[PDB]
């Protein structure tokens, strides 16, 4: 199969947006499952958010073509026409034009079967006062959280990007909000359900103190965008690609952050009251897996909310329902 | 949008609060129907003024004056004459003193049909009964002879004041409420 | 002029600003310190404005069922299930219907009838509203809630609405009666 000219991403020859546009009947006829849904909120004139930066990590060349998550953007078509010039080189993408708040678009898209729903907005950052600034994103979250998918609802996985951090309080219930808590301590951020640009401020100082650490995170979060690819994109030709030589295709063995479950398979022995240090050493030795944290249920008994524990102590007790973040090659 | 964010805020703080909100556009009602904890069965409600506005004038196309008939029942006003008013203005203004009230029918109404209960309210009590809450429970407007008054049936009345409709709760048949001037009904079937 | 008139076409106007009701009619005797509900165009059902709907908020608090009563009348029967279906964004779904759902086509409605001819016309010749009320309730299950009467009892076609008249109120053969009815 074809890759970008540096072999880092899966690639597709150009297309017209009408090759990937779908109505609700076409979208519903397609068996979308384990996909990514992007619920974009845009006016036709609103600024470009660069969805290429969302899609490109999902097309990293270290995935096999059969395991690439299909992606569907629900949003304004006139906006997506001017976005499209950047997106047209990625395989398995599709567009359902219309509002993400329509509870039909959501059902056609199989929102209950997706692996992640992304809620994102291109609207003006002070279209009005700071209470209105995220009302579409909040309504979209609450809408999805309320639906019923009787052949549910508040168990669709979701991540929303907030224009104004204090609006995180509206984003979840069973929560105990407090406006004097800063974003990183709130339950939606601790669960990975919310994100806001304010948490990225301290990257500036890390670029000063250790620039290599910023290249480490960029190679992880971009899925392998090298400075050569940034150079090629700066020539304005778009992302050039085709069939690739074995010598560049060698870079498809990139380390990635995956997540694994202690419920079944060889590590499940640690789920029955093992400790994180026993798991860490075992997995590093047997698999070259490097464990960096846990994703654990908040309700240890009810809700599906899970919270992230970065780098636990060696003696930290495991639960059979835990999931482990791992750096891995395969 | 601002009002929806306020209901979202109130419900986020505590889901069980009865919220009554005024909305200006009917398409905006869909947004708060989709909040996780909006529940009409518990009391939450949206007075959509575009829906109501166009509803009253639409029923006026079918009954040529209903929007005035009906919009006067939902504001409290008391009839207060002034001697310069013409006959039509005194007739009209007496009518504006009416509102719609809910009250429990007394046990003296039990096992009447709604038609007997309505004749009785109108002729003896000087109250216009127009509906009943049938026992979960459901509203019935002008139900036919098939529908009986059950014990503790709530009825909807048109009357000048809540002090009028109490008469239907205190009406005690041959037991006590025997006499023919309506001001006298005020005590039980002792 | 509709010569094969004119000021006798029935009309209802919705006002963005209530005090403009004064311009809406002539032969009227306007006064800016009168509130909308006392003006002749509103008393005749020719004008409407959103300001008369303000006090629905307090009725939703004091007796929510009364607000469902009026909504079932004014919408012609929009249930919360229909509001739910519309909130799915598919638009209003429909087709042929089963006899079991079609059973709901016998809804009570507010109609209007005339004392000029037919069985009630006996009350138009100097009967009283209480005689009419009892008769119609018993013979037809009609529940009379008010009158629509000509303002000029002699000229113009303007009629005004009388809500729930007294039992002894005198009828005119030109009156029309508001009725709750099933057929
Ligand atoms: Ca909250
Ligand atoms: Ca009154
Ligand atoms: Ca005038």
């Amino acid at each position: 199969r074809k890759f970008d000219s540096t072999g880092m991403f899966h690639w597709c020859p150009d297309r017209p947006l009408n090759d990937c546009l779908q109505d609700r009947s076409q979208a519903s006829a397609s068996g979308l499952r384990n996909h990514v849904v992007v619920c974009l909120f845009a006016d036709a004139a609103s600024p470009l958010i660069g969805l290429r930066n969302l899609v490109m990590p999902l097309r990293a060349s270290n995935f096999h073509y059969h395991e690439l998550k299909p992606t569907i953007i629900v949003g304004n078509l006139d906006y997506l026409h001017r976005e499209w010039k950047t997106l047209q080189n990625f395989p398995k993408l599709s567009i359902l034009p219309g509002s993400p708040l329509n509870r039909a678009n959501l059902r056609a898209v199989n929102i209950n079967l997706c692996d992640m729903c992304v809620i994102v907005s291109a609207k003006d950052r002070n279209m009005e006062d700071p209470n209105l600034v995220d009302k579409e994103a909040i309504l979209c979250s609450l809408n999805i959280k309320a639906m019923t998918f009787d052949d549910a609802g508040a168990n669709v996985p979701l991540i929303t990007e907030l224009a104004n951090d204090s609006n995180v309080q509206f984003l979840d219930q069973d929560d105990d909000d407090d406006p004097d808590t800063e974003l990183y301590m709130t339950q939606p951020f601790a669960c990975g359900t919310a994100f806001a640009v304010s948490v990225l401020d301290s990257l500036m100082s890390t670029s000063y103190f250790n620039d290599n650490a910023l290249t480490l995170i960029r190679t992880l979060i971009t899925g392998g965008a090298t400075p050569e690819l940034e150079q090629i994109l700066a020539e304005g030709a778009g992302m050039r690609g085709g069939y690739c030589s074995p010598a560049v295709l060698a870079n498809r063995d990139r380390c990635r952050v995956a997540q694994i479950s202690l419920f079944d398979g060889p590590l499940a022995q640690f789920g029955q009251g093992g400790h994180y240090g026993e798991l860490f050493v075992y997995a590093l030795r047997h698999f070259g897996i490097l464990c960096i944290g846990l994703y654990r249920f908040r309700d240890t008994n009810p809700s599906s909310k899970r919270y992230v524990i970065t780098n636990p102590p060696e003696d930290f007790p495991l639960l059979p329902t835990d999931q482990v973040y791992v750096l891995t090659y395969k | 949008a601002a009002n929806i964010m306020r209901v979202i805020s109130i419900k986020n703080y505590h889901s069980d609060i009865k919220v009554i909100v005024q909305l200006l556009q009917y398409h905006n009602k869909a947004y708060l129907l989709n909040i996780p904890s909006w529940d009409w069965k518990r009391g939450d409600d949206a007075v959509c003024v575009a829906e109501l506005k166009l509803g009253f004038i639409a029923q006026s196309c079918l009954a040529p004056g209903f929007s005035t008939l009906m919009a006067n029942l939902f504001t409290m006003r008391s009839y207060k004459p002034t001697p310069e008013m013409s006959q039509w203005q005194t007739d009209y203004m007496r009518g504006t003193g009416m509102e719609m009230y809910t009250e429990y029918l007394s046990s003296a109404f039990n096992a009447l049909t709604f038609p007997e209960a309505a004749e009785l309210c109108f002729s003896k009590l000087k109250l216009l009964l127009l509906a009943i809450e049938v026992r979960e429970s459901t509203l019935a407007i002008n139900p036919g002879p098939k529908v009986k008054i059950e014990n503790a049936t709530q009825g909807f009345f048109i009357a000048e004041s809540a002090e009028e409709v109490k008469r239907a709760f205190y009406y005690c048949k041959n037991c006590h409420a025997n006499v023919s001037d309506v001001r006298q009904i005020k005590k039980c079937k002792c």
